[PDB]
């Protein structure tokens, strides 16, 4: 997910405004859904929606829009039980044997011959939660077993946090809101009002654990390798208690990272440090936000927004649909440099010829040298010390860079990895003179309709996922809701796509449309006025009643 | 005497503006707008939610966050049990009842009327008529999905030891 709000001091009108570019499925329980709903005199809100949610979750009203971004934060630890040395169903909490409880699920399968069979299953519980196994990993043996603690289980403020932010007024009103309920499972919230304020929220429901509890609670290798673990035989590790928090157990809102501004505020799925890198993020719970360098999605937001010059709707929009691949500013000069350094190696000509031609970006006609590119990427990416300048702390915006071309032996190996990743390429069927959108696609009905944009992970804002399926590759998820919202005098204007159109059905009369739009990337006015929904030439409407 | 009503606009790309004088009428509009387009995903993903992929679809499919139907079932089992559903409907707000009452109204209202224009998986038996419970299983589904949701596969998994060294 990328999000962007701008505020007075940078939009070029002296307003707020907000990019919102969520990445999510293309099908299934979190396929968004365009609505706008209204009760006369106190509600009024346009944007997207997931399935089966009588609420907008990403959108705008009159003086306000907001989005949301999955953040770093952990909402919900590991516990490392200690078990009874006699009996591996039980396990010790200061010194104490207690017993597991056992709960059984009752499941009905149909078989070969169209019977339901029963099926029955134990499901194991701790203290602190159900456990759970990660074969290799997190074992459940004779000494040891990983129990696991859902923050959000008794989160039952989700669907009431909507409805609020569904009533905000502005941005200071957002704020208050959220601040006060704090029923936000796992998402960032960013937004920008009419008077020009540029929000940012690290505002989720989060586990707390009091400071001097950390280093002792925490343990350390499994801390160390991403994992929110902790030692589950020692009752000082439960969640620490505030009565400031809205649910026993979680981070009070105060301790969670907040960025009001008028110039901007960014993200892209990193922590909260870098929102806006003038004034930094700092000295949270590493449950809630660490300083880790950020990834090309930021970087290449940043590079965008830093600076003096005004911030137009269309840079904004610009920003999505240039599809380029920041991740080639980093590798693909020194990339080049390799390239001509081994003219006379037959296996490396079409590579280079292709990574040369390149346009560096993902779109429709952007030629092989982004499956190249991508193939030599990955690789790239598991190589040790291959960068020119590793990430450097003091400078996070433009480290890591470069290939260090100078060191033997990452010279040899870079060559290898783009050897490696070019026989590859042309070990698969792809026919000479393919074009990234003859290769990416989505699927409706008889037609494979050709889809901008690439992943993520190699800096493409238009973040875009596929998968093989027989000679091409299949959509599954990326931009899906975009809106992009602007405060003029009459009301306020949003522009954006549902990039895999309304409706799942292919036999609805919207099942394609946005998505051929999409293709051309060309995004749409969100009538939200009266008058805007009167002047749409294809208006329908219908009035229905039923009897409670 | 008022009941559920809804106003429905819908402008290009299918896109509604629903209209209502309080949250009941305003979940109605919601969920039969949302059935129009999307009858079909809903009642899948409430099969999923229910925990009855493999009575429907037998244990050699998937959902569509690709878990195994069994597994996926236990999963769902578990997580949406009676007294867990009653105690997250239990501290709704009037407001969000009455949304969910609505919404529930609305999708089945539209299934009722139905007749496949729409609609492509008409007289199968997972599309039926659903009740605001199935709402809360959905919405408890997406409530994890940034935690033991994503350990499902691990709950199942997780069995104490035998006699092995």
């Amino acid at each position: 997910s990328n999000a962007i709000a701008v505020g007075s001091e940078r939009s070029a009108d002296g307003k707020g405004m907000l990019l919102a570019n969520p990445h999510f499925p293309w099908n299934g329980a979190m396929r968004f859904y365009q609505m706008h709903l209204t009760i006369p005199g106190r509600l009024d809100v346009m944007g997207a929606s997931l399935p089966g949610l009588p609420v907008v979750n990403i959108g705008f009203s009159r003086h306000l829009a907001w989005t949301h971004t999955v953040d770093t934060s952990s909402h919900f630890t590991l516990y490392r039980l200690a078990l009874d040395p006699k009996d591996p169903r039980r396990y010790l909490v200061d010194g104490r044997s207690l017993p597991l409880e056992e709960k059984s699920v009752a499941i009905e399968v149909r078989g070969a011959d169209g019977k339901l069979s029963r099926v029955e299953h134990k499901v194991y519980q701790s203290i602190y939660g159900p456990l759970v196994v990660w074969p290799g990993k997190l074992d459940w043996n004779r000494s040891e077993a990983y129990a696991l603690r859902d923050a959000n289980l008794e989160n039952t403020r989700v669907l009431q946090q909507w409805y609020s932010i569904n009533q905000a007024s502005d941005v200071a009103d957002l704020r208050r809101r959220v601040e006060a309920l704090q029923g936000i499972p796992w998402v960032n919230t960013l937004a920008a009002d009419e008077q020009g304020n540029a929000l940012y929220m690290n505002q989720s429901v989060v586990p707390y654990l009091k400071p001097e509890l950390i280093p002792a609670c925490a343990i350390p290798q499994l801390v160390a390798e991403g994992l929110p673990a902790l030692q589950g035989q020692d009752s000082r590790c439960a969640w620490s208690r505030d009565p400031a928090a809205a649910q026993a157990g979680i981070t009070p809102a105060a301790q969670l990272p907040v960025l009001l501004r008028r110039d901007f505020v960014q993200n892209s799925n990193d922590s909260a440090w870098l929102t806006n890198p003038a004034s930094p993020l700092q000295g949270f719970s590493p449950l809630v936000s660490q300083e880790k360098p950020i990834g090309p999605r930021a970087r290449y937001a940043l590079s965008r927004l830093q600076g003096k010059q005004p911030l137009e709707a269309k840079t904004l929009e610009e920003m999505v649909t240039a599809n380029h691949v920041f991740s080639a500013d980093q590798v693909l000069p020194d990339l080049l440099r390799l390239c001509r350094d081994n003219q006379g190696e037959k296996s490396l000509a079409r590579a280079c010829a292709a990574l040369a031609q390149w346009d560096r970006g993902a779109n429709l006609d952007s030629g092989s040298g982004f499956v190249y590119f991508q193939r030599f990427m990955q690789r790239f990416a598991e190589l040790d010390g291959a960068w020119k300048e590793p990430f450097d702390a003091q400078r996070p915006l433009d480290t890591p860079q470069g290939i260090a071309l100078d060191r033997p032996q990452v010279a040899t190996q870079v060559r290898q990895a783009l050897a490696d990743a070019a026989a590859e390429v042309e070990k698969s069927g792809i026919p000479d003179g393919a074009r990234w959108g003859d290769l990416q696609v989505s699927t409706r009905g008889q037609e494979r309709i050709a889809i901008p944009g690439g992943d993520g992970h190699f800096g493409v804002y238009n973040a875009i996922q596929s998968v093989r399926k027989g000679d091409h590759l299949e959509v599954v998820g990326g931009t899906s809701y975009i809106q992009l919202v602007t405060f003029p005098e009459e009301g306020p204007k949003a522009r954006g796509l549902l990039a895999f159109s309304q409706s799942s059905d292919p036999r609805s009369p919207h099942y394609r449309d946005q998505t051929e739009l999409f293709s051309r990337q060309q995004w749409q006015t969100l009538p939200f006025s009266d008058r805007q929904i009167d002047a749409d030439p294809q208006l329908q409407r219908l009035s229905i009643r039923e009897a409670a | 005497p008022t009941g559920l009503a809804a106003d429905i606009r819908w402008t290009a790309y299918g896109v509604p503006h629903i209209r209502a004088k309080d949250e009941r009428g305003l979940g109605y509009g919601i969920g039969y707008a949302y059935a129009r387009d999307n009858a079909c995903l809903l009642a899948e993903e409430i099969v999923t939610a229910r925990g009855e992929r493999a009575r429907y679809f037998g244990s050699e499919g998937k959902s569509s966050a690709e878990l195994d139907n069994l597994p996926s079932d236990i999963f769902y089992a578990w997580l949406n049990q009676p007294e867990a559903l009653q105690a997250f409907w239990q501290a709704q707000t009037p407001a969000v009842r009455q949304l969910l009452e609505g919404y529930a109204a609305g999708f089945n209202r539209f299934l009722r009327e139905a007749d496949g224009k729409t609609t492509s998986c008409l007289g199968q038996p997972w599309l039926r008529a659903i009740a605001t419970d199935d709402l809360l299983r959905l919405t408890r589904r997406l409530l994890v999905e940034g935690g033991v949701g994503q350990f499902a596969d691990a709950l199942v998994a997780a069995a104490p030891p035998g006699a092995e060294k």
